[PDB]
């Protein structure tokens, strides 16, 4: 069943029921205008709107253009019969298209049902129609028949492509916001459509070209219908409730009014810009209005002005407002049904839902402004089908939304000249001249802090009882049909219906052309530096903005100097074709570049050119940009820092019931539930603030990146075309070059770069959200949790205390996880948030790492990282920090005071890699010295050391102390914990236990539940305190703190990640290095050392022991290691300029005998699988297999060497075979068929203390 | 007995008795080498080769106790079973178990094998003397028997003379962790079973005892052996109940006073002689040790700076030394002691130490590379920043200066000194008699013993040993003759066996007491030995006459 029945053409007679001359209300006297009814209470008037508004009597453009991004003005539109018929067909087709959709069907049914309320009677016990909510259709006989209607569609006013929904007001009553409702006249035109540009679609169609998409008129008509539906039930927000912004700064939009009504109508992302408190206020206000009108309906008992019985009218209004009578004629509202109706009219009917149902493109947010005016034709079915629209099926327009792309579907949209000039509303920026005008619609959107309000501070009292397409489909089944208010005979009114439109608030004109004087080159300056005029003279690229803005015929570019040198070079025809291909290759190379440094937290893909592209942070070096990025987080991208402040959350007042057993458990359950509700509400408020104030800037930066890339591509294309133009005719025809393919490939390269830029910006936005916004709310929530826990425990103070205490302790000890999926519905951002949550390090609280010649807290919780003047950093790997026993060899960490909560350190983890040299002096015995301190007022946790012991101490105010110790002996042949890197992690849970793991294996655990008040601290002291030994020192690196207990799996994952398996390691655990002599030790036989025997072909190398003994009585006794012939590793094919060896490197091995080097080689032709190794003079024969590939992974198994032949055949793993009595060294292929193939490199170290005799 | 004596007199002395005398002197040689290998080989085998200087233990002596049982088990049995069969079995078991002892790993099994070998051989001497006593002429009986004695002494001499040639290195007993080489003790044990092996080869031809055979019965066999002996001489000249009652019949019966006096004399001689024979080498070793200990150099407050040591320093003690930046390379430490010495960055290379011991020393920054200075050589020492690299395996001693060759050479001279003193008793026992000789020799040896207090020197000690041994062999010979001549042929083997067992018991007593009283006093063991000799030589007169 179609919506509009029996299509009307235009020139059908004046019958009087479906096509007739009508007289709408107006200020004075108006000639009757032919209007056609398309459905119940819906009329269309194919005429220009010059009747309702007496001021709008002219069709010429006004002298002062409106604050509008795009607008088309016309005078001859809709003046001919063909134009009116085309308008009618377009409107009817759009109505049918909306009606087909289930959501559209519900919207049209609701609009038809919702007639305006009859409140025109002065006496309170009567119902009378509003005189301004009705029309007069004049019959051909001569008299008129006054009729009541709901919607009217009129062609647009002077502004052709300005669509709005007007209403006729009353003298005292606000019909559109008090629930009474009033008729809505929509100014809509289907022949014209705004055009936008979309740059976030490549995720589905990478083959797509440029943007320039055309808005589907069905969506616009749906938006107007939603406005009419809101105003028909009288629940529209007052127009003065407007989303105010700031305009003083130079980076702010001069003026952009957006009422709360538009935010409600847009829905989706836009509707989140209004906090929950204002939604609650509006819902309560409109509930009170509905109750008031229900009471008014109840009181009245008489009706004047119509034949129809009163009971029918009361039933009509009851089914419109979903009132609930109780068989006694007593109408009343119920909260459930009104909540359902309000949610349907506010949240279900939204433009985003219509976009999803129609499956068409639209601007996801109102910030993505329109750009052009497109004249379109809707009547023919070959251009716009009823079911699909511009995306016609079974054609090339079916996929990738090619039906809405103006550059593919050119024949369907005609571009028009919009009257708002590109520089009509601008801001004039310049430095201390070169002043540039920047369009107002190309500036950052900065909402004020007034629009966000909180009721968090206000307290709450608890008593016994204190409490998606599938959802749309469920509403569709639940919806009621088949009941549409039947047409009612109304006694005819006066010939002229006097009535004035609803009064609108006055909008002051924002000032134009404000002059700003700054001290730096802003991003708009860089963007306007890259533009040019497509002039006749040659255009040359340059790297100096100070000259690009000054000289019109020279364009700035952020690419490398080689590219600008190339594109500026005069090339003959014989090399032109090669030149173009080289140019496109360099374009792809520069745009697709990425940043290797990844130690950053989820900013893995850093795009360097962005720095010089916009002058981000006011540095013009890509390396400087990456350094500043790593140093300062995602703050440098933001133009202005949002100010987020959560008030102290209110307390929970618990009522006590006398001698009751069930209600108290209900109070406890209610308290826990409301705790969860408070957590969710604070998280939602923070998400709303972040979406309103942060993501908009990132989106603008993304759009500006796209614009800059387009500008660079256009500049290169213009240079190429100008060079082509210079040739002679024979040169052009012999050497043929076309522009379309070049443009297509440059566009594809731009898209390829744009994917990476989008990923980087999404990662930055999510990182900022989870780093600089969430903690400020988590602190408040957990402080509130601690405050509520004591009140609950006091409240428990019948016969069920133990279970309740366990429940409350376990409930409030932990925290509710933050999952973004419950607050936003953006797939692209949710994927990156899941990636952020995946890594454990990203959720750490303190993440001290050395990056870009600075020791910084990558988790951004620390305020001051103070470094002493006697703290050493290893030059090869600067992460390893060496701390001495000096008063000035300390590191201090001062955390942010507004992030640290009092009840921290209840469930938390710590992890660090530590290297402790051997204990030499006898003073070290029975001497405990703190190496990490976080105690204030004798309370907190400290990591201390002792003779062969690592101690973790937890102490409370009452002087109670709990210690967990890990003890390793020094009197062993070979030790895995003496002067070797060990990964110590400690996990404390206040409820059950505190445990310490060494190298990812549980070592010790002890209860801590007896402790009292462990009052948290703020400073962290990396300093050796109380150590009596004067030369004592330690190595510490990769310190990390976590705000939750860590299970064994996470500990093992941390050990695997931080181990850095890509780099082979020596005995002590450092990085293996080239051109360094290491002694060799075999793990299979650690009691024997490698020795050489008659260097040359006829000699070999074997293993002989025992190693020996190094002793200090009463202190230590360890087998000597600096024994045997030293091995050095000379590079062979490593392209890296550093001397650090890595996995699968190919290397040469030299053995030192009598301070002379011999290459480690063998002859592989000898019989048997075993190939005994030998040492040969470096001027040897290259035919012998000598190249050794070093491996450290299979799971990692130490450091293994694999002898390879010169032809790539694998001779096999190095190792030892007991070839007769003498245990020789061999390259065996048995070891390749996986011990004895695992080795350890022992370099001379100053922490071991053995003298290499 | 008259007819047997007359026919034996008519048979005379010729080829057969000489051949038998040789094949029995072989067994007496075996007895002598057993006494040597028990008294001067085992007691030096338990020594510590590692200690360049060691004492003397007597663990092996227990085999002497075993000899006792043999001298009563294989000694008294022969009188009830036979003389050729018992000697054959005894020497056969001795030879077999000695050869088995040669192929033995471990000290315990070797000592058990030596004990059973002693069991076998301890019953040889009574049987050989009783055997040869029933073959020689009655008138010319004292001479030839006396001659047999020399073989006994020769045994020790031979056992000594070869010993220093084969095993002049103590500690070969308590060491089984060594390689299959160093088996000089193995070949020595193999070759010490040579005389018994040749005697076993020889005894197949010799016939049984004619007098004993006649005593048992089968007088035709006795007549046959008498005829064979006569023909050889002409051609040349041209049951344990019964045995225990038999032993009791030798003591608590008609033979009561004679056996008591004989037992007293045998105990006295086997006490004094077997005490002094082992006392003398011990005394000479103690004299050498004292001469060594006199030249001990005490060092106090030294400051040795930057000195490289290349030679050998011996017999020194250092106290409060401060050895700074020294260097000991390829040298020998001999009997040198360190106390309270403070080393400093010293270097030890290829240093070989013997009996040196570090005490309370502070050893700092040193290197011990290629050395045998093990942990046990350090007593209450504090190392500082030191190291212990490759270390020579096994202890090392300058065996050239660690050979107790003298202890075997002295025994050789002591056993040799009796040869001139035995002939003057062989061709004399038919003139002075059989009781004046024993008493006179005992008293003269006692007088010589009382002169030993005067002497204190190496030459003096060896001279006194030679004199005493020379004048204490006629006593043994006269004792053998008087103890083989008294008892009849039905009790001779048993009584000789019990007397030999008592002799071995006295050997144990003397070789324990005298060898223990070294370095404590000299007049006590000498006075005790002189008293024993005087008592024996005064009691031996109160014996029945046999002439
Ligand atoms: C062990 O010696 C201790 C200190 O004596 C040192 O004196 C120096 C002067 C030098 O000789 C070092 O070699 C010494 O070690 C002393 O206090 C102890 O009491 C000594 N112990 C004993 C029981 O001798
Ligand atoms: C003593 O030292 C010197 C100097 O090195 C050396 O030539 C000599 O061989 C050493 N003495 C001995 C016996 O080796």
């Amino acid at each position: 069943s179609p919506f509009v029945n029996k299509q009307f053409n235009y020139k059908d007679p004046v019958n009087g029921v479906d096509i007739a001359y009508i007289k709408i209300p107006n200020a004075g006297q108006m000639q009757p205008v032919k209007a056609f009814k398309i459905h119940n209470k819906i009329w269309v008037i194919p005429e220009r709107d010059t009747f309702t508004n007496p001021e709008e009597g002219d069709l010429n453009p006004p002298p002062e253009a409106k604050q509008v991004p795009v607008s088309y003005y016309d005078s001859t539109y809709l003046s001919t019969d063909n134009e009116k018929d085309n308008y009618l067909k377009g409107v009817t087709k759009l109505f049918e298209r909306i009606y087909s959709t289930d959501l559209g069907r519900m919207l049209l049914t609701s609009i038809v049902r919702g007639i305006p309320f009859w409140g025109g009677s002065t006496i309170d016990t009567e119902l009378k129609v509003i005189d301004t909510n009705c029309i007069n259709v004049i019959q051909p006989d001569g008299s008129y028949r006054s009729e009541e209607l709901n919607l009217v569609i009129i062609g647009p006013s002077a502004d052709i492509i300005q669509f709005e929904c007007k209403s006729f007001g009353h003298e005292v009553l606000n019909l559109t916001r008090n629930g009474y409702g009033s008729t809505q006249y929509i100014r809509f035109s289907p022949d014209f459509t705004f055009g936008f540009e979309e740059s976030l679609e490549v995720d589905t169609n990478p083959l797509l070209g440029a943007g320039k998409f055309a808005t589907d008129p069905a969506v616009t008509l749906a938006h107007q219908l939603i406005h009419a539906g809101h105003r028909l039930y009288g629940i529209a927000i007052n127009p003065n409730r407007v989303f105010k912004v700031n305009t003083n700064a130079y980076y702010e939009m001069s003026g952009l009014e957006v009422s709360f009504e538009e935010l409600r109508t847009f829905g989706g992302h836009d509707a989140k810009f209004i906090d929950s408190l204002q939604e609650n206020e509006f819902r309560l206000y409109y509930y009170n209005k509905f109750k008031d009108i229900a009471s008014t309906l109840n009181k009245a008992k008489s009706i004047v002005g119509t034949t129809a019985s009163l009971q029918y009218m009361k039933n009509v209004f009851k089914e419109k407002y979903l009132l609930s009578e109780d068989t006694s004629g007593k109408f009343s509202v119920d909260k459930l049904k009104f909540d359902k109706l309000y949610k349907m009219l506010t949240e279900i009917y939204t433009e985003d839902n219509f976009v999803k149902f129609f499956k068409v493109l639209n601007a996801k947010t109102f910030l993505n402004f329109d750009k052009a005016v497109f004249k379109i034709n809707i009547v023919p079915k070959v251009n716009y089908t009823i079911y699909d629209g511009f995306n016609l099926r079974n054609t090339n327009l079916a996929a990738n939304f090619n039906g809405q792309n103006t550059e593919i579907n050119n024949m369907n949209f005609t571009k028009l000249k919009n009257f708002t000039g590109l520089f009509e509303f601008y801001k004039l920026l310049c430095v201390r001249d070169l002043c540039i005008k920047v369009n107002n619609w190309d500036l950052f959107f900065s909402p004020s802090e007034d629009n966000f309000t909180n009721d968090l501070n206000k307290g709450e009292e608890i008593t016994s009882d204190t409490n998606s397409l599938d959802l749309i489909q469920q509403y569709y089944l639940t919806f009621n049909f088949d009941n549409e208010p039947e047409n009612i005979s109304i006694e005819n009114l006066s010939s002229d219906i006097i009535g004035q439109l609803e009064l609108m608030p006055n909008i002051e004109r924002f000032p134009n052309g404000k002059k700003y004087e700054l001290d730096k080159y802003t991003m708009f300056h860089y963007l306007r530096a890259q533009e040019f005029e497509h002039g006749k003279s040659r255009i040359a690229l340059t790297n100096s903005v100070n000259e690009a803005l000054l000289n019109p015929s020279r364009v700035y570019t952020f690419f490398s100097s080689d590219y600008v040198k190339k594109v500026n070079k005069a090339t003959e025809a014989a090399m032109f074709l090669g030149w173009v291909e080289q140019l496109v290759y360099d374009f792809t190379d520069e745009t697709s570049e990425v940043s290797t440094t990844d130690k950053i937290a989820d900013i893995t893909i850093i795009i360097p050119y962005i720095g010089p592209a916009l002058n981000i942070g006011n540095m013009l070096y890509k390396d400087d940009f990456v350094g500043a990025l790593i140093f300062s987080g995602a703050v440098i991208l933001l133009e202005f820092i949002p100010e987020i402040a959560i008030p102290v959350l209110g307390t929970f007042a618990l009522v006590s019931y006398i001698a009751n057993k069930v209600l108290t458990v209900q109070t406890i359950d209610n308290a826990l539930s409301k705790r969860n509700e408070k957590w969710d509400e604070v998280y939602k408020y923070i998400v709303t603030n972040w979406l309103a104030k942060v993501n908009t800037q990132i989106d603008l930066i993304r759009k500006k990146m796209k614009e800059a890339l387009e500008n660079q591509a256009e500049a290169t294309k213009a240079i190429i075309n100008y060079q082509y133009n210079q040739y002679t005719e024979e040169e052009k025809n012999n050497i043929n070059f076309n522009i379309d393919d070049l443009s297509s490939k440059l566009n594809e390269s731009i898209n390829k770069a744009m994917i990476n830029i989008n990923k980087f910006l999404n990662q930055c936005s999510v990182s900022y959200l989870m780093n600089s916004m969430i903690p400020y709310g988590v602190k408040r929530l957990e402080d509130f949790d601690a405050s509520l826990k004591d009140a609950l425990l006091k409240y428990i103070y019948i016969g069920q205390v133990d279970r309740l205490k366990d429940k409350v302790n376990n409930t409030l000890s932990t925290d509710i996880p933050f999952q973004l999926s419950k607050y936003v519905d953006n797939q692209r951002l949710l994927s990156t948030f899941t990636e952020y949550i995946k890594n454990i390090i990203n959720t750490s609280i303190l993440n001290l790492r050395y990056e870009s010649n600075h020791l910084i807290d990558l988790s951004r919780y620390a305020s001051k990282i103070n470094i002493g003047s006697k703290v050493n950093f290893d030059p090869i790997d600067k992460n390893q920090i060496q701390l001495f026993n000096l008063e000035s060899s300390k590191i201090e960490v001062i955390l942010k005071n507004a992030i640290v909560y009092n009840s921290m350190y209840e469930n938390f983890s710590t992890s660090f890699w530590i290297r402790i040299p051997k204990y030499f002096n006898s003073i070290s015995l029975n001497n405990e010295y703190t190496i990490i301190n976080c105690m204030e007022n004798n309370s907190g946790w400290k990591v201390s050391l002792n003779y062969g012991e690592i101690i973790w101490t937890l102490q409370d105010t009452q002087e109670i102390k709990q210690r967990v110790v890990f003890k390793y002996s020094q009197m062993i042949n070979i030790s895995d914990y003496i002067n070797r890197w060990i990964f110590v992690t400690i996990t404390n849970n206040r409820l059950n236990n505190s445990k310490i793991y060494i190298n990812g294996r549980l070592i010790d655990q002890k209860p801590i539940s007896n402790l009292g008040n462990i009052h948290a601290s703020n400073n962290i002291m990396f300093k050796l305190d109380g150590c009596r030994d004067t030369h004592r020192y330690i190595w510490i690196k990769y310190f990390n703190l976590f705000d939750k207990e860590l299970n064994e799996k996470e500990i093992k994952d941390l050990y695997d990640n931080q181990s850095n398996s890509g780099i082979l390691k020596d005995f002590w655990g450092d990085y293996l290095q080239y051109d360094k002599p290491y002694y060799m030790l075999n793990l299979y036989d650690p009691n024997k050392y490698v020795d050489v025997n008659n260097v040359g072909i006829r000699g070999y190398m074997y293993l002989k022991g025992p190693r020996g003994s190094v002793m200090t009585t009463n202190i230590y006794l360890n087998s000597s290691l600096y024994r045997g012939a030293k091995f050095i590793i000379k590079k062979y094919a490593s392209g890296n300029k550093d001397n650090i060896v890595r996995n699968n490197d190919r290397v040469y091995i030299n053995v030192v005998v009598k301070n002379k080097e011999y290459r480690l080689a063998t002859n592989a032709s000898q019989a048997g699988v075993e190939k005994i190794l030998s040492a040969l003079e470096i001027p040897d024969v290259g035919n012998l297999s000598q190249v050794v590939v070093m491996k450290s992974k299979n799971i990692t198994n130490k450091c293994k060497m694999n002898l390879q032949d010169n032809n790539g055949n694998d001779i096999g793993f190095i190792g030892f075979h007991q070839f007769n009595n003498i245990a020789k060294l061999v390259a065996s292929n048995w070891y390749n068929r996986q011990l004895g193939c695992s080795w350890e490199f022992i370099p001379v170290d100053d922490g071991w203390g053995e003298r290499p005799l | 007995a008259h007819q047997y004596e007359t026919i034996m007199d008519e048979c005379g002395h010729g080829r057969f008795q000489w051949i038998l005398f040789f094949v029995l002197g072989l067994a007496l040689m075996a007895d002598g080498v057993e006494v040597f290998v028990v008294s001067f080989a085992l007691p030096s085998a338990e020594k510590d080769m590692c200690l360049s200087s060691s004492k003397k233990g007597m663990l092996g002596m227990i085999v002497y106790l075993g000899m006792m049982a043999g001298a009563f088990i294989l000694g008294g049995l022969a009188d009830k079973l036979g003389r050729k069969r018992v000697l054959s079995m005894s020497l056969a078991v001795n030879a077999s178990f000695a050869s088995l002892s040669s192929f033995v790993q471990g000290y315990g099994a070797f000592l058990f094998c030596r004990l059973i070998s002693g069991i076998g051989i301890g019953g040889a001497l009574p049987i050989v003397f009783a055997y040869f006593s029933e073959f020689l002429s009655r008138e010319k009986r004292g001479e030839h028997l006396s001659w047999l004695g020399i073989f006994w002494m020769t045994g020790g001499l031979y056992a000594s003379a070869m010993a220093w040639s084969i095993i002049p290195h103590y500690g070969w007993g308590f060491s089984m962790g060594t390689n299959y080489h160093f088996h000089s003790w193995r070949v020595f044990v193999i070759v010490c079973a040579l005389p018994c092996t040749v005697s076993m080869v020889a005894l197949k031809f010799m016939p049984e005892s004619p007098r004993f055979l006649l005593e048992m019965g089968k007088h035709d066999e006795a007549w046959m052996i008498l005829k064979q002996v006569h023909d050889t001489n002409m051609r040349a000249k041209g049951i344990f109940k019964q045995v225990w009652d038999n032993a009791l019949y030798c003591v608590m019966g008609p033979y009561r006073m004679n056996t008591l006096i004989l037992a007293v004399v045998w105990f006295a001689m086997a006490f004094s002689y077997y005490g002094l024979t082992v006392w003398f080498p011990d005394m000479i070793r103690y004299f050498q040790d004292e001469e060594y200990k006199s030249k001990m150099k005490v060092f106090f407050g030294e400051h040795v700076y930057g000195a490289t040591i290349n030679f050998t320093m011996e017999n020194q003690i250092h106290q409060h030394g401060k050895l700074v930046n020294d260097k000991f390379t390829r040298m020998y430490f001999k009997h040198v002691l360190f106390e309270d010495t403070f080393f400093d960055e010293c270097y030890f290379e290829d240093v070989t130490s013997t009996d040196t011991y570090f005490k309370n020393c502070t050893i700092e920054s040193t290197i011990f590379y290629n050395t045998d200075l093990y942990e046990h050589k350090f007593i209450n020492c504090r190392f500082i920043n030191s190291t212990f690299l490759e270390q020579k395996e096994g202890c090392h001693m300058d065996l050239e200066q660690d050979n107790d060759f003298l202890i075997y050479l002295v025994s050789f001279l002591g056993s040799l000194s009796v040869l001139p003193g035995n002939i003057i008793s062989a061709l004399l026992m038919d003139r002075i008699g059989r009781l004046k000789m024993i008493g006179g020799s005992m008293l003269i040896s006692a007088v010589c013993c009382f002169f030993l207090f005067f002497g204190n020197s190496e030459s003096a000690m060896i001279g006194w040993q030679c004199l005493f041994c020379g004048t204490s062999i006629a006593a043994w010979n006269a004792l053998d003759v008087i103890t083989v001549e008294l008892y009849p042929t039905n009790q001779r083997a048993t009584a000789f066996g019990i007397l030999n067992g008592l002799c071995k018991f006295g050997a144990i007593l003397g070789n324990t007491i005298f060898a223990s009283f070294v370095g404590i006093t000299k007049v006590v063991p000498i006075l005790l030995a002189a008293a024993s000799l005087v008592g024996g030589g005064l009691i031996a007169l109160r014996l029945p006459e046999t002439r």
